[PDB]
C-alpha cells in the first residue's frame, strides 16, 4: 500500500462558479439510445428463460386441466 | 526646482498630445477575481512551493 511518482498538471474551478442542475436532463434521448443499444443483449439474456419457462408451465397446466374434464 | 523646471520647459517638446488618460483604459476591461487552482506536480524536485 504505497504511492507512485506521477508528473501531471491539473486546473480546477471553484464550486460556486458553475451551473449544477442543468446537466441531468441535457440530452436524455441519445443517452437512452446508447444504453439500450449497449445492453440489449444483457437484457435479453436476463429476461429470456423466465418468459420461456412461464409460458411452458402455463401451457402444460391448462392442457392437463382441460384434459381431465368430462 | 526652478532650474529643473526651466530646463524641462525648454527641452521637452515634440511629445504627442493624445487626450487619453489611464481612467478610460481601466474603466473598461476591469479586474475581476474568479477563484480557482493550478497544480503542477513534478515529484523529482526535493521541495514544494
Ligand atoms: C455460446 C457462445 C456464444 C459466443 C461465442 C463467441 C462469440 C464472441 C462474441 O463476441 O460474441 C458477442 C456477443 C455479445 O458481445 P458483443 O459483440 O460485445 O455485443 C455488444 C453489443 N452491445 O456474445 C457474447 O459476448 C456473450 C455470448 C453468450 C455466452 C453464452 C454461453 C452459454
Ligand atoms: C434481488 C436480486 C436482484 C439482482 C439485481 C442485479 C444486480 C446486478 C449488479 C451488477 C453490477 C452492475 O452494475 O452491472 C453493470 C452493467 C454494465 O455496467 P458497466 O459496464 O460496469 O459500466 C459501463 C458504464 N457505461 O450493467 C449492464 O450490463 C446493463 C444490463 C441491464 C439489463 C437489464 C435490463
Amino acid at each position: 500500500k504505497g504511492f507512485v511518482p506521477m508528473k501531471a498538471v491539473t486546473y480546477g474551478l471553484s464550486p460556486f462558479q458553475q451551473k449544477i442542475m442543468p446537466g441531468l436532463w441535457k440530452d436524455l434521448p441519445t443517452k437512452i439510445h446508447h444504453k439500450v443499444s449497449e445492453n440489449w443483449i444483457s437484457a435479453t439474456l436476463l429476461l429470456g428463460p423466465l418468459v420461456g419457462v412461464y409460458s411452458y408451465v402455463q401451457n402444460y397446466q391448462e392442457k392437463e386441466k382441460l384434459s381431465h374434464r368430462y | 526646482h526652478e532650474d529643473i523646471v526651466e530646463q524641462v520647459k525648454k527641452l521637452f517638446t515634440k511629445l504627442s498630445t493624445d487626450p487619453t488618460t489611464a481612467s478610460q483604459l481601466v474603466a473598461k476591461e476591469p479586474a475581476i477575481f474568479t477563484g480557482s487552482e493550478v497544480r503542477m506536480l513534478d515529484d523529482e524536485i526535493p521541495l514544494a512551493q
